[PDB]
């Protein structure tokens, strides 16, 4: 994933 | 007066969530970055896929163009930024020094510097030519969600989960202003207006605000969208009517009248959180992109 796409 | 954005293209090809889309300053291209560790380049006007750029070893949270549209910089969970030659696809530089995920990045207008923000709570300023880190700013007390230069590069604005927006003097690295809210909601996005006099700031309480940052006065608020969880890009649209554009966690693109604060359009069609929107530099074109249940980019066009 990527940090921006994770809550 | 309201825009009439209509869907023109859906751009499929990323295999995980899209994280950020940006148009090239010369208007030719859209770049997209993704949790799938890839950058993709697409034609801004016909949506045609151009190329894939790869080399990050973990996912990418942001991408940004140099002012001459020749370079890109990307921010990755692998704790690095990479500078890319768009024409060749080659990684020209790897920017090392953050100690946690790099979340956001931008070139200055001169495009001799890059600014980055990270989960390590710092803002770093990098020399594009050498790749050296010139300054590390102890900017915030929680992850930095956005970084942006103003029109002449003399200021940086940063935002954070710590609830603050800060304005920094690029040359010295000193903090010139802190914008504070008593409820301290996380600030999930910030950027300067095209003229540099205002900042647009998103907070994770479903709210966007337009600030005159020197006076420390909130001039406008925009509501109606859903934003409690993700760092969603928002934009000034100035090629036609003067709008504010944002993604939303209800899978819609929201467009407001900047001055009246009314919602003037909602763009339907994505099937997951619209994490990123971008406005074309010269045409009334919006790019939008969504998270893992969707993974597509959509291009929309309006007559105003």
């Amino acid at each position: 994933g990527s940090a921006r796409a994770r809550p | 007066v309201k825009p009439n954005y209509a869907l023109k293209f859906t751009l499929a090809g990323h295999t995980k969530a899209v994280s950020s889309v940006k148009f090239s300053p010369n208007g030719e291209w859209l770049a997209s970055s993704s949790a799938d560790k890839l950058i993709k380049i697409w034609g801004a006007y016909d949506g045609k896929f151009e190329k894939t750029i790869s080399g990050h070893k973990l996912g990418i949270s942001d991408v940004a163009w140099s002012s001459d549209s020749n370079l890109l910089v990307s921010a990755s969970d692998d704790k690095t930024l990479k500078i890319w030659d768009v024409s060749s696809g080659k990684c020209l530089k790897t920017l090392k020094g953050h100690s946690n995920y790099v979340f956001c990045c931008n070139f200055n207008p001169q495009s001799n510097l890059i600014v980055s923000g990270s989960f390590d709570e710092s803002v770093r300023i990098w020399d594009v030519k050498t790749g050296k880190c010139l300054k590390t700013l102890p900017a915030h007390s929680d992850p930095v969600s956005a970084v942006h230069f103003n029109r002449d590069g003399s200021l940086i604005v940063s935002s954070s989960y710590d609830g603050l927006c800060r304005i920094w003097d690029t040359a010295s690295g000193q903090c010139l202003k802190t914008l504070i809210d008593d409820d301290n909601p996380p600030v999930s996005f910030v950027k300067f207006s095209p003229n540099g006099k205002y900042i647009l700031a998103a907070t994770l309480d479903n709210t966007l605000k337009l600030w005159d940052y020197s006076k420390g006065k909130c001039l406008k608020t925009y509501t109606g969208h859903k934003n409690e969880k993700y760092c969603i890009f928002a934009n000034f649209s100035v090629t036609g009517g003067k709008w504010i554009v944002s993604g939303s966690e209800d899978n819609l693109v929201y467009i407001w009248n900047l001055q009246t604060k009314e919602i003037v359009q909602k763009l339907q069609g994505h099937t997951d959180v619209v994490i990123s929107t971008a406005c074309h530099p010269t045409e009334n074109i919006i790019a939008s992109a969504a998270l893992e249940n969707d993974k597509t980019i959509k291009l929309w066009k309006s007559d105003c």
